RNA sequence: UAGUGUGAACGAAAGAUGAAAAGAACUCUAAAACAGAGGGUGAAAAGUUCCUGAACUUGCUUAGGGUUAAGGCUAUUUAUAGUACCCGUCUUGAAACACGGAUUAGGGAGUUUAUCUGUAGUGCGAGUCUUUGCACGUUAACUGUAAAGGCGUAGAGAAAGC
RNA sequence: UAUUACAGAUCCUAAUUGAAGUAGCGAUUAUCCAGGCUUGUAUCCUGGGGGCUGAUGAGGAGUAGGGUUUCUGGACAACUU
RNA sequence: AAGUCUCUAAGCAAUGGAUGUCUUGGCUCCUCACACGAUGAAGAACGUGGCAUAAUGUGUUAAGUAACCGGAGUUGCAAAC
């Protein structure tokens, strides 16, 4: 149960804030877990997704393919990918949007800000697990 | 008309360049449908009263 | 579109339909009743209706219509020559019989008219006559939608 | 008599566009009925509290005034 | 906002495809961006003010009734016998030549506050109420509590006095 | 616990019947024939008859008012009984 | 003693938008604030985007520019970075 009064627990208010958030919060809302090869390497589960890296979806028509992110979309709230294409009735491939929380990140590409984010969360996760005592 | 003033002529200009169909690309962008241009009219039917 | 059937096969039956054709309903229904006649010979009836040698009998929608001689063959005396309806039933039956190359195992020459079903459709068009004392009455009939099926007399 | 025939000679304009209001400025009397120009104070009455809030602040852009609301959010939050 | 009025002013209607546009290629009849028919997309046409799709009205098909305006009720061997005036309303009296009522859907009218009355339920009882407020809190609640105050405990009289 | 049960209020809003393919399609000189363009014209254009308006003219032009109605090209879902 | 007419019922449709399910909108109560303007306010008009009429930004530095703070494409097509 929440103690902080200034955050609201009504469903109307949360959806309105969520869909009409600022740009910086929407990038954080668009995020996914790493594959276990990258979890041991970088020392984090969860990261926000960019146009550099590639991703791998379990369960679907497009089941179990890797492919790079062509475009993130924050208003439409979904991710376009290479490979993930059905053709039209016309002979024309069209990329098909998928929400990142269904998806695992298989490779990652560094940025000064991405390295600076990772070194924070590594040091944060070392403190919290020592506190809880696992 | 003729013998219109200039600030009368300014209003009659703005009243005719505003009179047009809505562009096609807004329906493609926003995906909304069934938006009409409000300041469309016909000269014979509705008078301006300006 | 949808269609409606009774002892008719889907595979063997040549179809045609419209929606929103700007023609009166009551004469379109009345022609359609008469049509249920081989299609090729049913057109020869409707071309005689165009030039006014043979009439269409009005049983249901007859109020104010005067009597005529070309009624005699049908029985009904109230019987007139709706030309604009006869144009459509020609140009629907002709388009239905262009399922010769589609839908094989049905001969085109010896086809019966199985089914007709007219009804009233959505009013796309609106107009009004202005009349005395600033009163503005309507002046626009409701447009139709029509639904033919043709089949050999095996169903 | 008093209807259709006497509507014929209606070509003069009683009211003209008003500078402050921009809307009903009386040419002979020279006053904007809606806003009261040119009286320096702008016309509103408490019996037309409905019609006033169509004209009054909020309706327009508020270019200077919206940024002075936005300061007072930051200082108290 | 659309829109009305010379003007002060006045002021509507209108939400929902699908998980994702995958928003319907190409062919045939046709003068043809008329209108269909094949063929496809999708889990399902749900096919563009497209979820569900009621009633009134209409079309087609199937089955019966019909000189008795139609409908209802009772009885059976199911087309007969007997019976049956149109509801709502003010009225001594309505089938009335009294008024309201063309059809259908959705809205649509004894509620709440203060000061009291009486009956019943509940707690305490010569007492009772804890509220203005203070202290608490998992915080508008709940819980704890000091002292006043309300009504009751004595009345009659215009009043003095009793 | 309540914005809690409808057939009526010349009730409110929304849609829809019969009447009805009926009443009616007025006022304004008058149309006819052959060609052109077209899926398609008495109507759009050409040519030729027959007519009308008959200098306070449905002629040529302006105030007030309207505000692009002017002009050329393409178009006919609607409107111009 | 005729019926394609009229009356009643059922099934499949047309018309119409009720019911049911949804909800980035209201309504109220409580909290905090009021520091608009001759340094040109509130209000009005017109400009301005590659395809932009309304509204929203914004004023020939006109969907913006500079600095500081965020820190990687906030949407259809086209183009650039």
């Amino acid at each position: 149960v929440k103690t902080n009064p200034f955050v609201s627990s009504q469903a109307r208010k949360v959806r309105k804030s969520y869909f009409n958030a600022k740009k910086d919060a929407k990038h954080v809302a668009m995020s996914a877990p790493l594959s276990k090869e990258l979890q041991e390497a970088n020392g984090i589960k969860r990261l926000p997704i960019r146009r550099d890296d590639e991703v791998m979806i379990f369960s679907g028509r497009m089941q179990n393919r890797t492919g790079k992110v062509t475009a993130v979309k924050l208003s439409e709230m979904r991710i376009y990918v290479d490979t993930f294409t059905t053709e039209k009735i016309n002979g024309q491939a069209v990329s098909f949007p998928v929400h990142p929380s269904n998806v695992v990140i298989t490779k990652l590409k560094m940025d000064k800000a991405r390295k600076n984010l990772i070194e924070l969360r590594r040091l944060g996760r070392d403190q919290i697990l020592a506190k809880l005592g696992h | 008309a003729a013998h219109k003033t200039l600030r009368t002529k300014r209003i009659l200009c703005k009243a005719m360049k505003v009179n047009r169909p809505m562009p096609q690309f807004i329906r493609q962008m926003t995906g909304v449908r069934h938006i009409r241009n409000p300041l469309t009219r016909h000269w014979r039917r509705r008078k301006m009263n300006i | 579109t949808h269609y409606t059937f009774s002892n008719v096969e889907e595979s063997k039956a040549l179809k045609a339909s419209t929606g929103l054709e700007r023609v009166h309903f009551k004469p379109m229904m009345e022609t359609g009743r008469v049509i249920k006649m081989k299609a090729q010979d049913a057109i020869a009836y409707l071309e005689a209706v165009m030039r006014k040698e043979r009439a269409v009998p009005f049983f249901r929608y007859k109020g104010g219509i005067s009597h005529h001689a070309q009624g005699h063959e049908w029985g009904c005396p109230t019987s007139r020559w709706p030309v604009k309806c006869a144009e459509l039933y020609i140009k629907l039956i002709k388009t239905a019989l262009a399922g010769a190359p589609q839908k094989p195992g049905v001969n085109v020459d010896e086809v019966l008219v199985a089914h007709v079903q007219c009804n009233r459709a959505t009013q796309y068009r609106w107009r009004r006559i202005h009349q005395a004392h600033g009163r503005v009455k309507s002046y626009a009939s409701p447009p139709t939608n029509v639904q033919i099926v043709l089949a050999e007399k095996a169903a | 008599g008093a209807g259709t025939p006497s509507f014929g000679p209606r070509h003069n304009k009683t009211h003209t566009i008003c500078r402050r209001c921009g809307n009903c400025f009386h040419i002979q009397k020279s006053k904007c009925a809606k806003c009261g120009y040119p009286d320096a104070t702008m016309r509103h009455y408490d019996w037309e509290k409905k019609a006033h809030r169509k004209r009054a602040q909020g309706s327009g852009e508020m270019r200077h005034l919206k940024v002075t609301f936005a300061k007072l959010q930051r200082a108290y939050a």
